[PDB]
Order: C-alpha cells, then structure tokens, then sequence
C-alpha cells in the first residue's frame, strides 16, 4: 500500500547506457532521466523540472564527467531543499571540505582522510619514508596535509616530511611561480591533492622540473583520477591513484545500493516515528524538523551483510577501494586491494 | 572597431541599478569609447537561493558578465546573500565582487575562489584591536568567542595578530551559539587574572553573554569590554552594558559609495585586461557549458593587484584573500548610556579624537588592567626526596 | 673559467673551514624557453652566491 516516488537522473556516457536496466514493504517508484549537459543550469532545472507534480522524495544522480562541480552542485541543491542526494558515479562522488550539518547530501567515495590514510599506506607498504607535499587551496587540502601530519606525530617508526607546499591555482600563471615552488621539490614521493585539470596543470608543470621522471612516485588520492578510462595525457607514467572498485562494482549495482539506503532509512523511521511538498521556492507543509530524524537514519544502513554507512563529513563510511597505478601503455591497472582492516 | 563588453550585477533595487548604470555611463565617458565599449547589465536579488543561480545562468550568465557585484538585498538576508551567486559564478572562475558583505566565510579561497569584496570582514577588526592594545599597551585580555566558522576566524586573525609578538596569550573561551547559562564559562573567566573581556560573537548570542556577564559584575570598574559592530548592534544594543567600546567600518551600510568604489576598481581591471592578448569570452550561457572560463583566474589577479587610492572609501587595496586593506574605521566609546567617538582608525596606528574617553563605572581616566596578584593555586606533584 | 679557477686555487690552499656547494653555468647564447636558467637557480642553497 505505502509508495514513495524517486528520480534517476543518468547524464549522457561514452558507454552504453540503458534506461531499462528485495524491493522493502516500501514501494519505490522509478522515474528514469537521461540528460545531455551537466552544467549547473541545466541540472537545477532538469531537476526542478522532473520535480513538478510527481512528488519525489528520494533522488539518485550519477555522471561520467570529470567535473568535481557535480559534487558541489547537488549538496548546494540537498542543503537548499532540504532533501535527499545520493552521489553515485564520477563527479558527483568526489570530494569537498566541509558541509553543513543541515547537509542531508551523500556520496559513494572515499573520505578524504581514508584516502590520506590508504596513501601513506602504499607508502608503508613500499617503505617510502622520505615524501613531499604539494596541495592547491582547492577544499579539502587542509584536511589532507592534516591527516599526513597527523599519522606522523604519533608514529614510532621513522617518518620524514621534507616540504609541504601550497600552489592557489586561483591566479594565472605568468611569474611561473607555480614552476618556482614546485622546482624546490626533493624527495621520492610527492603527495599532490588536487583536482583532475589541476592535476593536468601542475603535473605539465612537474615535466619543465624534471619531477615526472624516474626516481620520483606520484602517490595520489581519488580526486584526481576519478575515471579509469579517460586518462590525461599529462599524467606522468608510474602515477600512483586509489580507485573505487568498477569491474567489481557496477554502476547499476551502485544506483540499487542508493534505493536501497533510501528505502531502509524511510522503513528504519517508519519502525521509529510511524509516519512530502515537493517544489524548489518553499514549502508550507513544513516537515523539515522531522526531515533530520530522516537524515540520521540514513546515516545507519546494513543491507545484505555489507554496510553502506555513510560518514558525518558526507561520504561512505568504509567503501571497497582499489589502489592503480599507471603502466607505460598509459592504462590504469591495479596494484591494490584495500579492505576495512587487512591491507592487499 | 566599435566592441562592446558586458558586466553583470546584483543589487537592493532598481534605484541601485540605476545608480550601477550611471556609474558605467561614467566609466566609458572617463576611458576610451574608440577601443572598447561599456554595457551595464543588473539584475535583483531572486526570492530564494535557486531562483538566484538562475538569474546568474540565464541573465548573468549568458549575457557574457566579465563581473557580478553582490550588495546586501532589500530586507535583511543574514549576509549570506552573495553565496550561490559566488558559487555559480565560481564555478566559471568569473570574478564576483563584494560591497555590503561582511561575512568571513568569503575570506576562504578554497570555498570562494572568485569572491573578492569592497569591504573588510570582522576578522579584520582585530587591526583596530591591534592598534589600540598598541598605544594603550594592554598586555592581558580573554577571548571569548562562539563555535562558529566566523568566530573561528575572528579569533585565528586576533591570534596572528598576537603571534606578532612573543607568546602572547591569556585565556580562550569557546561556547555554543543559542547557549542561555553562560555562568560556567564567565565563571572560568572571573577565575583568571585578567578583567579585560573580548567578546566576538553574533548579536542574540552578545545578549546571553552579556547578560550572563552582568549576572557575574564584570561589567563593573577595574574590567574593560572591547566587542565589534554586531555587539554594538539590534537587540544586544539595548542589554550592552556601560564603557563598552566598538567599532564602525565606514560606508558599511551604504550600497551607492561601495557601487561607484567597486565601478571604479572593475574599470581599471577591464581596461587593464585588454591590454594582453589571447583573451577568451566568457561562456554565453550555462547550458551545455561544463568548462570554466579561461581568463577568470587573469582577471581576478588584476582585481586583487588593483589600486584605487581615489576611492569614496578611502585608499583600496586587496589582501591575498580578496578582503580590503587600510579601511578606516570608527572607534566608539559608551557613555552615559550614549554612543560616542573616541577616535578612528586609519592606516597605521590610530588617531584619537577630542571626545573624552570613558570606561565602564563611569570612571574618567582609568586605564587599569591586570588587576590584583593574589593567593595563587599550587598544582604539585609527589616526589620522594623532593615532595 | 679563470675565475672559478681561481676561487678554487685561493679556496684549495685555505686552512679555514671554507666550503662552495654549487658551480652553475648559465647557457646565455641561446634564447630562455625551457627555463633551465629558472630550473638551474631554484636548486640553490649557500647563502652566498658568486654571480
Ligand atoms: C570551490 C570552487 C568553486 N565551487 C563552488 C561552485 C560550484 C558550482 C555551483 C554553482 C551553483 C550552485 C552550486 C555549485 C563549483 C565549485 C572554487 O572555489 C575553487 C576551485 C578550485 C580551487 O583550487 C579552489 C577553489
């Protein structure tokens, strides 16, 4: 009898991509949408436009673009509205700073500090002591450096960090000051925190410094790569990336994983409290007290003996990741598999 | 030959565009109309936020805006206004400027990173702070502050400021917004030696805080109170106590002045712009537009070296974050249940005024700090030969 | 080349703790692009530098 409305919004791949490709006392309704541009304008609309009269609570959103903006976008619209965002599949899963606690938008990647943590792991596990640091302003980057500085304060084992540099990529590069922080660089392993053009920039930047060539290993968060089949040709080969599981973990498999927390949150609250105005300018039913009880349940979701959790700074809580690394065919192969304790 | 150039705005009302539109008129009579030519475009602020990033996307946006000015809207918006506007505007990297907002969560460059302003943030006023425990020489002062991100910030400049000279710290105390007994915490102050109370902290919180330190008698002689404008201002006003001392940034509520200061900086950044070559237009529309624009990060570096000693506010200078340097400020003093000014702030340093200053209890000159050395508390430890 | 030479002759027969860490070379016959000017200078330390 219950039923509750959610949209799926699916934006244009290289890929195949087929709209027609265990369901809770809850009935879920799937409205499938397929767009060509993920520019902002076209997203808001798009989605206020699905929004109309068909009352939908839940919202899946996934894309295949490399836009870090995606991510922003969506938690501005989950903060605005006040309603549900799940990010699956590239852009809209990376990663921000800091998000409000009114923020009910989620994402399917790796937090920032795992992502840290799993970095110094390749570097444990290659027993690489010596490293450096290079992170733009872009959010996120304090947390970053943070997390380095943290692992090394309490660490009996030895641990040096020889520079820890901070390029704003928000000034263009004329005075090549870029080049001058980044020609002061020594050690082996330079931990560069940054987005994908960022990373294209600086690592085109690197070449002129000679620090792309052999010697040096590029030990890189999910931010930059993001897509294993779209590969910038400035990347330097033997770049080293942690990945979120593709060929194990299928998209479509992912946007099911996304129901599925909705639909468990909306069934652990109706257990709980035993009980929708859909528009973007407001709404006159209020209901947005109760929309927090909603939110903290979904934060808690075990399904199927594998616990799709999420964290309190907006990203999964232990999601499975692969660590890649980039061969001289220019491919991503992985070199890892990092699991919630053991390390592979 | 005759090339026109649009810029986009934001504005209270339709007399402010007028004025934004007439302040163009201004611009291309004060520069070259041969090479290049002027085109104001403005638009009101939306209801919402959504409807807002709309208006940048379609009127904005794709009339090709090389700028968005951001003022302070009819009615007040809690400063948090400009937000999606820096956003949607941010994520082309075209350069949003500033004039009413004082909110420091814009001196980020990480969550702003076209957002430049024609106003200081309150994190600022610890220059003015700076100069005045400069002449008066107060070596001790608490620092109380909400847990916030603007607090936080307030309280990270007034710390860098103090990390000008050696180890200087007294006590930081950090409390909730919202929070009614604030006796615990003005309790742990009344414990320490210094009776100089620093409160940054919003205006309904000022109230709690100041009414708990009332509870407490520090607002009494022998203590001195030195808050910012939101203590000063609305509903804390009536509850400040007497002695206080404030401050007031000039033109802070004024649109028109930071319209024509702001008019002015865009001008010379445009007309410096175009100087270079290989410069791209800005994209003409959002839909279908997933890259930035290219001469963003250019022209927000001419924005942020741009120097306008001309201005109706005085010298303009931006610092790394995009905030305004070397603005003048105005010190105010309480007394007899009376706002008064003491002096200003300019530059470096400050320059008192004729007005007599005063200090809460209504004492004429009392510049007295530190106050009494007493039975100190002795932690210890047990050691055998020793203890 | 006589004047590293001779900053080297003078510094070879010196009792005192002298130590010079870089010789750079400058190839100023060919127009500045790559910046190897820029990439040779940056890698330098010592507080003195013979120009
Ligand atoms: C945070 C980004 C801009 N950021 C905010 C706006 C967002 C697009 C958007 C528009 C309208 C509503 C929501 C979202 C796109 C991403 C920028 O400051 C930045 C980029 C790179 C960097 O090293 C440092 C700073």
């Amino acid at each position: 009898h219950p039923n509750m409305d959610i949209a799926v919004i699916l934006v244009g791949t290289t890929e195949e991509v087929a709209i027609k490709d265990h369901h809770l006392p809850v009935t879920p309704r799937v409205e499938l949408v397929t767009m060509q541009e993920s520019d902002p304008k076209s997203i808001i609309t798009r989605i206020c436009d699905l929004m109309s009269d068909k009352k939908v609570q839940g919202v899946v959103f996934g894309d295949d673009t490399d836009q870090e903006a995606i991510a922003q976008i969506l938690d501005f619209i989950s903060v605005q509205t006040l309603t549900p965002i799940l990010g699956i599949h590239g852009g809209s899963s990376m990663i921000m700073a800091d998000k409000e606690e009114a923020s009910m938008f989620f994402q399917f990647g790796p937090s920032i500090e795992q992502q840290a943590s799993v970095m110094l792991n390749i570097m444990e596990e290659y027993d690489w002591y010596i490293f450096s640091i290079v992170t733009t302003y872009f959010p996120g980057y304090q947390d970053f450096e943070n997390k380095v500085r943290s692992t090394i304060e309490n660490s009996f084992v030895g641990w040096e960090l020889e520079e820890v540099i901070h390029l704003d990529m928000s000034l263009d590069d004329i005075d090549s000051k870029i080049q001058n922080q980044l020609c002061k660089l020594q050690s082996p392993v330079i931990l560069l925190y940054c987005t994908k053009e960022e990373a294209t920039y600086i690592f085109e930047v690197a070449h002129s410094v000679g620090l792309t060539g052999y010697g040096f290993t590029w030990i890189v968060p999910s931010l930059v790569a993001g897509d294993t089949d779209t590969v910038p040709d400035e990347f330097p080969t033997g770049l080293i990336s942690v990945s979120y599981d593709e060929w194990d973990y299928d998209l479509p498999a992912r946007v099911r994983d996304g129901i599925a927390i909705i639909t468990t949150a909306a069934s652990t609250m109706l257990s709980e409290h035993n009980s929708s105005k859909s528009s973007c300018n407001n709404i006159q039913e209020s209901r947005v007290y109760e929309a927090h009880m909603l939110k903290r349940y979904l934060i808690n979701v075990t399904f199927e003996g594998r616990d799709l959790s999420f964290s309190e700074d907006g990203y999964q809580m232990h999601p499975k990741l692969v660590i890649i690394l980039l061969n001289q065919e220019r491919k991503w192969e992985r070199v890892g598999k990092y699991k919630d304790r053991s390390l592979k | 030959d005759p090339k026109i150039v649009n810029i986009g705005a934001v504005l209270s009302t339709k007399k402010h565009e007028q004025i934004f539109r007439e302040a163009v008129n201004q611009a291309n009579f004060f520069h070259f109309t041969r090479k290049i030519q002027l085109n104001a475009t403005s638009v009101t602020h939306r209801p919402n936020a959504i409807q807002m990033a709309l208006s940048v996307c379609e009127d904005l946006i794709s009339s090709q805006v090389y700028a968005i000015l951001v003022s302070h809207p009819p009615a007040p918006t809690d400063h948090l206004t400009p937000t999606p506007i820096s956003y949607t505007a941010g994520f082309y990297r075209i350069p949003v400027i500033g004039l009413t907002t004082r909110m420091s969560i814009y001196s980020d460059k990480s969550i702003h990173l076209s957002f430049l302003r024609t106003v200081p943030p309150y994190s600022h006023q610890a220059l003015v702070w700076f100069e005045m425990m400069r002449l008066f020489n107060w070596n001790h002062v608490i620092l109380i502050v909400s847990d916030d991100h603007e607090g936080r910030a307030a309280q990270k400049k007034l710390e860098t400021l103090l990390e000008e000279k050696e180890s200087k710290a007294d006590k930081v105390l950090q409390f909730e917004p919202g929070t009614k007994n604030l006796t615990a915490l003005l309790l742990e102050a009344k414990e320490l030696e210094a009776r100089v109370i620093i409160l940054s902290a919003s205006e309904d919180d000022a109230t709690a805080v100041y009414k708990s330190a009332a509870m407490l008698d520090m607002t009494g002689a022998g203590y001195v109170w030195l808050v910012g404008e939101r203590e000063i201002s609305g509903s804390a006003l009536r509850y400040a106590p007497d002695g206080i001392i404030g401050l007031q940034l000039i033109n802070g509520k004024n649109e028109s002045a930071h319209i024509s200061d702001a008019v002015a900086v865009v001008a010379q950044a445009i007309h410096e712009l175009f100087e270079m070559e290989q410069i791209t237009d800005p994209p003409r529309g959002c839909v279908g537009n997933t890259n930035i624009w290219k001469t963003g990060p250019l022209f927000k570096r001419v924005l942020m070296s741009s120097k306008y000693p001309d201005g109706v506010t005085g010298r303009i200078e931006f610092n790394e974050d995009g905030d305004r340097k070397f603005a003048q400020y105005s010190i105010m003093n309480l007394q007899n249940r009376k706002l008064v000014q003491v002096g200003i702030f300019d530059g470096s340093y400050i320059i008192q005024n004729d007005r007599k200053i005063i200090w809460p209890g209504g004492e004429t000159e009392r510049p007295q700090g530190y106050q009494m050395s007493t039975r100190l508390k002795i932690v210890t430890i047990h050691q055998e030969p020793f203890v």
